[PDB]
């Protein structure tokens, strides 16, 4: 798996690959690693397929609750500690995940990064799973706050691309997300293979 | 340790050895491992020491009371269904192997294994603890139905003097009990008592 | 140390089409080196649209289905209608990871017909995480058969082919030959396969020998 | 694997499938399990395949050396001692469990040799992952001094028990019958298995494949 | 990994902490912040296990608020101490131990300044400065070679700042930048970042 | 049970038409010891339906103890309906099941063998709660030495007599004791059908010992 | 697993009056791709090739050990080596390793040098031999390899039809394994030429 | 296995069960575990198969070769001291518990016992394997001095049965020897030959 | 924990390694040199264990040196990776095997520049490009981003500085300066050090 995301001047981006495994075996290459949350916030998944889907799915269940209860959306920093505190009781008895929280609310966008680990924390940019490595170098030389729309879109779809050739557990399609204001969009998913093709040396 | 027990028309006969052991040592040279559990009925104990002594006391407290309410005499079978239950249910925590037996109106003279595990089964002739290895192939050559008290007697004390000689962790001196509708006797075969059969020394 | 696991072996395989879901096992049950018997199917009819396919260690197997059978009947009784497969595939993702910290040792592949009528394939690891796929094959030969399916139903790494809809009649010879391969090559599969193909008309069921060493 | 021998009135007859594994994957469907000694000493072998075929080779080859020099036909006796005591002194790392058999000067004779390097003068033997079930049909049926044909029935229902009931047997099963007259190698003796037939066609026509690079070299 | 410092003088605490959380081989975050304020004149700094370290802060910060809403006046940095660490020792044969180390600083309008050192075994030490974490190593003896206890403010951040340099020069992590802050007499005051 | 004490070795049954026959050694090992040469490894559960047990025997009396306990309180209610063959099955399969699901299973392989409504069954359950039916079962050493002449004189002729199958039976017995270290020459059989459940014993096999001067 | 520490595949298959051989090209390091043109199929004969999966140290030193031994043994004998005998040379060179063995399960393929009549087989680590009449795999995607062949492969294929079966059972088979891939390359062996391509695969 | 071996005036008797084990499979039924060492020197085998055969084979050269060189029959006492230097010398690689047994013109019937370790006692009779544990007070209470040859064979044959009966490591057949001045007499008890003693129903 | 990097373009090849020497929490030295020169146009680049790493590349660079005294002219960069290699399998069984990683790089008047990756199991791999260290894991990814075969010599020392620069921001340990040079048909050339 490799994810990413990260903050700029008109709101989210996320990304991630599209490969599943077991053990050596490439189980899926068509899995769906981005949850739709709410219209206006993203969880990521890298880790434990069934750890990640379970837990972001009740996280789902209780950000609805919330929004029924309290007649408001919930923040992004509410929704990831919400998680963080679910998770925090099962430290050590082998949960596996690494998600990040994307959303747009009252202080702009924001972004958290939450692991079974315990760790919770807020930043500009985020790469998660066994390819991150590859795509935070990819990400980081081409980052900026002011990046255009369409430059931003370009430099995640070829950090995660970067990180499928690297890394062996990491490829299929890259499928890309955008939280905007008003929502998020799903803007594109492109085969590896037809980058491959495209790039860029 | 080494015990034994044995059925006759009219009664029984049980036998032990009297030595405690830890490792090597011997800690008690004159044990006493037949215990009462009602007025006829007696187990014959191996294995822990703590743990049979702790689950003698707790049938015998059972059985006392269960006889009471009834207004009779104890079944040997119960007394040895209640160690059963007690052998099984605790199995993992528990190093006992039993013998129960005794006399009853009902069903006369009975001998009951209760072995590690806490299976239970009825047999003419029972052997138990560890030097009870040394003497199946005797036991088996020397066994006759219908043997009499006497005889059944004889039969314990020569078979337990064998293991004796032979097993490090039996020794001692010999207690012997018969039980019968009349009452229960005890004896104690001990020094020069104790059957004896040569060493092989070379011709 | 008790292991409360072993592994009874299981070749299990779903195909969605347009109008008709296929599930497909063999029938052999094994332990060790040694069968139990040769007549001992992998697939459980759900509803009149739905069946499961299960393999991995026999007991969880038993035991998921009963669970999963008890749990379609609560439903029906507290809602008044039949679990549809997307339920059904959404429920059992619940009851697998209920035991996250003790798994079912099972591999579950549900086919099915979905709301609209068209084939619908989910599948499942042991705790639980599943998605919904054209087609799958699962248990002891899975990596034997897969491979296959990719290119043949997929149409991967092939060049100037016309990408046709699945028929059901060549669906049928794909799952065949594929078990047929498999029976050559992994030791737990053999005996026979058990076919079952649901359509609106209901459920049938074929079966065709395989090698029996 | 089901490995086998029997002596029979005249000789011997030794039996053996055709399945090799690698973990619980077929490698090799037809396998040759009934390995050459002399012209009148045959070996089937169980256990670790190049540990079998190097093992028999190399003692085979010691007997050439030996029948060269004799300028008489070998021993069994011979075959058995040179492999149980190569065996022992490897003390069980050399994974070779053997049925032995032959006829020489002193009539027919059959030995199974275990690893570790004991061997059992025998009857009839079985080795192998399917040993019990071959044991048991000739527990159930071996008679004394069978006729050549019975004989062979009977090695062949046994194989043919470990080819069904275990999963480590399979395919075909071998005979090699040794009299004082004759050594006939049946391989296969009988193909009980057979791959299904495939009820669709893949044959894909050129440029189906797409390539990126291509070199011809012509070749004398 | 993570650096904590404290100095105390006769009228502050100034205080200072690593600004990166890393994870495996990579910072994740080069401005993460480990001061957690208690209230007015308390900072509780605090390193350790991920979950656990935020988990014991948070908890303890809400108690001390809690306590403060109840009762109309603050803990002293004493009785927060305390606390701190009677919770620490009560969780370390429980269940639900936490692996956390801490420093905290306060400031009292009757007892002065005050920095507590407390380790996850929850032994509680009153000094006049201290540190957690491998740079400590490299920069106690600076502070046992220079630290006099009437250490004026503007030197304090002098001493502070050749400490962080030699985590620079030979701590094999890169640390590049730290939070700064004092508290008097007026509360808590965020001093520049030091940065490389 | 996390430690066997004393145990059984095979169980064997085979389907006949008209019934059922299971059968089973008489013997309690203690390790290698035989050390209990006259115990039954058979129940009669009732009319229907009987049970042979391999593994741990006291492990065996406590599910004897359970399910005799079982059939009486049926019994009591006098109300014309009895456990099928079947639903014993289904209930020690769920039984060992649960026992394996904490951690403490009971330590027996069952053989459960019974004739209800015109139809033999034949059902296998384990440790570990594995379970099925087939029309021959054998347990322990059994599985390796009768099963595979089991199934051969089944693939031959699918429809046994009550004596063909007691024949078959007989031949696998004495292939266990020359065979199978814990087994002893002492056994039952048990038959079920329209008629009920009969145990027959004690019974021995005869012996060949030829090979003994054929050192070949 | 050691034989999965680089990953990597080769197959072989006959045809008619040829033979192909064909290995992924990946070069990794558990997860890390180090690159992605690594060779495992080696010349022995203008008419015979062996192909190497397992452990890249021993890919390398295997080839160039045999390749020591071949070369003396030409020069001495008159001739080119038999498929079967480089076989037998390739065994005896593993066997020797009994107890600390190369970590590579080879694949060989080729024509008699005589009688261009086709070889493939392949051998285990400690140098068990397999011949067959269909094809042989090895490397850490058996099992779909296995699935492709057992499934595609037919009798007497010609060239076209050979090249085109293999290099399907190649990129259907490592593109389930995470550790195989990055490219393939195929060899087809006739009577009068040799044809080597690269094909177009996945490089993820 | 069961092994045992009885002196007599002018010889002695030697018996075994004949079974083979695997874990609880019997890999043989009819082991013959009584091998001659010479013309009036037998051992009885008990310990691993592999070990065991490779130990006698290697002594049975030694033997012969010291037999030749010195022209005479050798003592009974040198076949043990044999067994003895290589099982004591070997101690930690074998697994082997024999016992030397026969005749010599200078000392008559002689039994010797090798236990596993290599110590080496002559004995008036001797016992060995893992079945021998069942038999040590049957034996102990039996054992006369002064027995005739044909007490020594039922003797040996009624042990060896009641061995057999309760160790699932032994069986099959007993295998007996006789060794005297005349020569070796060997015999085989099958089925009902064998000693039987009832078991105790109720 | 130690960088090396290898850059190679149409007729040069670029490489460079990190200068520190650490022990346990500790840069011992920050002008280490890990470059090894075993003829005129031949670097060896060597990391891995202790003792293991200048013990083996000393005696490669010593037998290198010896057959051009033998021979009159040097090996070739082909031939001396393949020498290496042979050396390295060779041990690997052995009593005395050699836990290091390597690169080598050089340049031959007839085939032109080299770039060669060497693994402690002695698998080699001719590269364009190549790095180990914990470091590879963060910048490998720019070099397949960034380099193309005809990449110039600036260019490359660019490229090479964007992957510098990358663990100065994202990599955990303190890697402050680095050795950089430069082979081609000239010979063996100095760069200045790349520092932060
Ligand atoms: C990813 O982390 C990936 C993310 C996951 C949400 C798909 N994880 C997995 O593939 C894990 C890795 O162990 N595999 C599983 O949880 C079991 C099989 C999944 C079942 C499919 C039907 C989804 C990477 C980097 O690990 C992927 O290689
Ligand atoms: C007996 O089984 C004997 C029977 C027992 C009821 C008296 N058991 C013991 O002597 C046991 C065996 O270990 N010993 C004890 O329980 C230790 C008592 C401990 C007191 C101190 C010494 C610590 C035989 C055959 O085991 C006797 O050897
Ligand atoms: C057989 O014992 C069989 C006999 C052997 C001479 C073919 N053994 C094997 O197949 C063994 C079992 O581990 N496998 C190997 O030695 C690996 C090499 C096989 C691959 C080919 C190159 C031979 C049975 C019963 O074990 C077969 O299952
Ligand atoms: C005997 O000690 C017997 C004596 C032996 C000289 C025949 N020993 C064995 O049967 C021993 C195990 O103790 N078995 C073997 O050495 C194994 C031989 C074959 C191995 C393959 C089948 C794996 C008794 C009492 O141990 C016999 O039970
Ligand atoms: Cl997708
Ligand atoms: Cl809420
Ligand atoms: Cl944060
Ligand atoms: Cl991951
Ligand atoms: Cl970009
Ligand atoms: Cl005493
Ligand atoms: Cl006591
Ligand atoms: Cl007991
Ligand atoms: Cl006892
Ligand atoms: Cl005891
Ligand atoms: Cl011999
Ligand atoms: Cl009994
Ligand atoms: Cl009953
Ligand atoms: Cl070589
Ligand atoms: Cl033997
Ligand atoms: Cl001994
Ligand atoms: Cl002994
Ligand atoms: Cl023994
Ligand atoms: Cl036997
Ligand atoms: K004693
Ligand atoms: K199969
Ligand atoms: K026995
Ligand atoms: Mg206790
Ligand atoms: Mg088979
Ligand atoms: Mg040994
Ligand atoms: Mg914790
Ligand atoms: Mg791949
Ligand atoms: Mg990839
Ligand atoms: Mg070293």
């Amino acid at each position: 798996t490799t994810t990413l995301a990260f903050k700029f001047r008109h709101g989210v981006i996320v990304a991630a690959d599209s490969r599943a495994t077991a053990g050596a075996y490439i189980a899926s290459q068509t899995v769906k690693k981005v949850i739709e949350i709410n219209p206006y916030l993203l969880g990521t998944m890298a880790g434990g397929a069934a750890d990640c889907s379970f837990w972001e799915r009740l996280l789902a269940r209780q950000c609805r609750i919330y929004e029924l209860r309290n007649k408001e959306r919930i923040s992004v920093a509410a929704a990831s500690k919400l998680l963080a505190n679910m998770v925090y009781q099962y430290k050590g008895m082998g949960l596996s995940m690494g998600t990040m929280i994307c959303g747009w609310d009252k202080r702009g966008p924001g972004l958290y990064y939450v692991d079974s680990e315990g760790n919770r924390i807020s930043g500009a940019t985020f790469s998660v799973g066994s390819g991150s490595v590859y795509a935070y170098g990819v990400m980081d030389r081409g980052y900026s706050y002011d990046l255009e729309v369409e430059q931003a879109y370009d430099l995640a779809r070829r950090a995660i691309y970067q990180a499928t050739y690297r890394d062996a557990y990491s490829g299929g399609a890259v499928n890309l997300y955008h939280v905007r204001e008003d929502g998020w969009i799903r803007v594109s998913s492109d085969n590896v293979a037809d980058l491959h093709e495209k790039y860029s040396g | 340790t080494t015990i034994m027990a044995v059925q006759f028309d009219g009664g029984v006969v049980l036998g032990a050895d009297s030595r405690t052991t830890t490792g090597s040592y011997i800690a008690n040279r004159v044990t006493d491992k037949l215990t009462p559990i009602h007025d006829r009925i007696f187990c014959c104990r191996s294995g822990s020491a703590a743990d049979t002594q702790a689950v003698a006391d707790a049938v015998t407290y059972q059985l006392g009371f269960h006889s009471i309410e009834l207004n009779e005499p104890p079944l040997v079978h119960t007394a040895a269904s209640l160690f059963k239950e007690m052998c099984y249910r605790y199995r993992e925590d528990l190093m006992a192997g039993i013998i129960i037996a005794g006399w009853d109106p009902q069903e006369g003279g009975q001998v009951y294994s209760v072995p590690m595990g806490g299976m239970m089964v009825r047999q003419s002739f029972a052997i138990g603890g560890s030097g009870s290895s040394y003497i199946y192939g005797y036991v088996d050559a020397t066994y006759r139905e219908g043997m009499t008290k006497e005889e059944c007697l004889q039969f314990t004390a020569n078979a337990l003097a064998l293991a004796m000689e032979r097993d490090g962790s039996s020794g001692g001196v010999i207690r012997l009990a018969a039980i019968a509708e009349s009452g229960v006797e005890r004896q104690v075969l001990l020094g020069d008592q104790i059957p004896k059969f040569a060493v092989a020394t070379l011709p | 140390r008790f292991s409360p696991y072993v592994f009874n072996g299981g070749t299990i395989l779903a195909i969605a089409g347009e109008d008709f879901a296929i599930v497909a096992s063999d029938t052999r049950l094994s332990e060790g080196f040694s069968i139990h018997t040769r007549d001992s199917p992998k697939c459980y009819k759900l509803t009149d649209k739905t069946v499961i396919g299960c393999s991995g260690f026999h007991g969880d197997c038993l035991t998921l289905t009963k669970i999963i059978e008890a749990r379609l009947k609560m439903y029906k009784h507290s809602n008044n209608k039949a679990m549809t497969t997307g339920a059904i595939a959404a429920m059992l993702s619940t009851i697998l990871y209920s035991r996250r910290f003790f798994p079912y040792y099972v591999y579950n592949i549900i086919g099915g017909l979905d709301e609209e009528g068209k084939g619908a394939v989910y599948s499942f690891d042991p705790v639980g995480s599943y998605q919904r796929d054209s087609f799958k094959a699962g248990g002891s030969a899975s990596a034997m058969l897969q491979p296959l399916l990719d290119n043949q139903v997929g149409f991967k790494n092939m060049q100037n082919v016309e990408h046709v809809p699945l028929s059901l009649d060549r669906a049928m010879r794909l799952v065949k030959d594929v078990f047929i391969s498999a029976a050559e090559r992994d030791v737990y599969t053999g005996d026979a396969l058990r076919i079952c193909i649901v359509t609106k008309e209901g459920i049938r069921e074929e079966t065709v020998s395989l090698r029996k060493d | 694997t089901t490995i086998a021998g029997v002596v029979y009135k005249d000789g011997i007859v030794l039996g053996a499938d055709t399945r090799a594994t690698e973990g619980m994957v077929v490698a090799d469907k037809n396998c040759s399990k009934i390995h050459f000694i002399s012209p009148n000493i045959y070996c089937c072998g169980a256990g670790t395949a190049a540990d079998t075929d190097m093992t028999t080779q190399l003692i085979s080859s010691n007997l050439e050396l030996h029948s060269l020099s004799t300028g008489r036909l070998p021993r069994v006796v011979t075959a058995n001692r040179m492999l149980k005591q190569m065996l022992f002194r490897y003390q069980g790392y050399i994974g070779a469990a053997l049925v032995l058999g032959g006829v020489d000067v002193t009539g027919p004779h059959l030995y199974s040799i275990y690893p570790h390097g004991s061997t059992d003068k025998l009857p009839y033997v079985t080795m192998g992952s399917g040993s019990l079930a071959a044991m048991a049909v000739f527990e159930d049926k071996f008679r004394p001094d069978m006729e050549e044909e019975e004989a062979k029935n009977l090695v062949s229902e046994a194989i043919a028990a470990g080819i069904f009931n275990d999963l480590g047997s399979g395919s075909n099963i071998d005979l090699c019958v040794i009299s004082k007259n004759k050594l006939d190698f049946l391989r296969p003796y009988t193909v009980p298995n057979k791959k299904g037939t495939r009820l669709g066609r893949y044959r894909c026509e050129k440029g189906t494949t797409a390539v990126l690079t291509e070199k011809i070299t012509p070749l004398e | 990994m993570e650096y904590l410092i404290g100095i105390q003088g006769p009228d502050y605490v100034l205080v200072a902490s690593d600004r990166v959380a890393a994870s495996n081989i990579v910072q994740m975050k080069d401005d993460h912040d480990k001061m957690f304020k208690m209230s007015e004149k308390i900072l509780l700094l605090c390193v350790g296990e991920a979950g656990d370290t935020v988990q014991f802060a948070e908890y303890i910060q809400k108690n001390v608020q809690l306590y403060k809403m109840r009762n109309g006046y603050e803990l002293s940095p004493t009785a927060a101490a305390n606390f701190t660490r009677r919770n620490l020792a009560d969780c370390l044969r429980s269940r639900t131990p936490y692996h956390v180390n801490l420093l905290l600083a306060g400031y009292d309008e009757h007892e002065g300044p005050a920095l507590y050192y407390m380790d996850y075994l929850a032994a509680l030490a009153k000094a006049p400065f201290a540190a957690h974490g491998y740079g400590a190593f490299l920069t106690l003896s600076i502070l046992d070679r220079y630290y006099t206890p009437t250490i004026s403010r503007e030197r304090a951040v002098e001493l502070l700042r050749k400490c962080l340099e030699e985590l620079q020069k030979r701590f094999i992590l890169n640390l590049p930048t730290f939070s700064v802050r004092i508290i008097d007499k007026n509360g808590i005051h965020d001093l520049d970042n030091i940065s490389f | 049970t996390q430690n066997p004490m004393v145990t059984g070795t095979s169980v064997l049954g085979v389907k006949f038409e008209g019934g059922v026959v299971i059968a089973a050694d008489m013997l309690g090992s203690y390790g290698s010891l035989a050390r209990f040469r006259n115990i039954s490894r058979i129940m009669r559960v009732n009319n229907s339906t009987m049970l042979g047990a391999s593994g741990d025997y006291a492990d065996f009396q406590y599910l004897k103890q359970v399910l005799g306990q079982m059939v009486i309180d049926e019994e009591l209610l006098g109300d014309g309906h009895s456990y099928s063959p079947r639903a014993i099955h289904s209930w020690l399969t769920r039984a060992m099941y649960s026992r394996r699901s904490k951690m403490n299973p009971l330590w027996n392989t069952m053989v459960i063998g019974g004739y209800a409504d015109g139809e033999s069954f034949l059902g296998y359950v384990d440790m570990l709660g594995v379970a099925y039916e087939a029309p021959s079962l054998a347990t322990g050493y059994g599985a390796y030495l009768a099963q595979p002449l089991l199934r051969e004189v089944l693939e031959k002729q699918p429809v046994l007599s009550q004596t063909e199958a007691r024949d078959l039976v007989e031949r696998c017995m004495r292939v266990l004791y020359y065979r199978d270290a814990r087994s002893y020459n002492r056994f039952q059989i048990a038959t079920v059908t329209e008629k009920g459940v009969e145990i027959e014993g004690p019974l021995s096999t005869e012996t060949n010992w030829d090979i003994a001067h054929m050192i070949s | 697993s050691i034989m999965s520490y680089n990953g990597g595949a080769v197959m072989a298959m006959k045809g008619k009056n040829c033979v192909a051989i064909a290995a992924d090209r990946r070069f990794g390091i558990q997860a890390q791709m180090v690159t992605t043109d690594f060779q495992k199929i080696f010349p022995m004969g203008d008419r015979l090739y062996i192909g190497l999966a397992g452990l890249a140290t021993d890919v390398q030193t295997v080839a160039q050990r045999l390749k020591f031994r071949l070369n003396l043994y030409e020069l001495k004998e008159g001739r080119q080596i038999k498929p079967y005998t480089l076989m037998s040379m390739v065994a005896n060179l593993l066997y020797e390793k009994r107890f600390g063995p190369y970590y590579t399960e080879p694949v060989i393929a080729g024509l008699d040098p005589k009688t261009f009549k086709p070889f493939i087989c392949s051998l285990d680590l400690i140098g068990c031999p397999m011949v067959t009449d269909d094809f042989v795999v090895s490397g850490t995607c058996a099992e779909q390899m296995y699935g492709m062949c057992e499934s595609l492969w037919e009798p007497n294929m010609d060239p076209d039809h050979l090249f085109e079966t293999i290099s399907q059972a190649m990129l259907n088979a490592v593109d389930r394994d995470a550790v195989s891939g990055m490219g393939v390359i195929v060899h087809i062996i006739e009577k009068d030429k040799i044809t080597t391509r690269t094909l177009k695969a996945r490089m993820d």
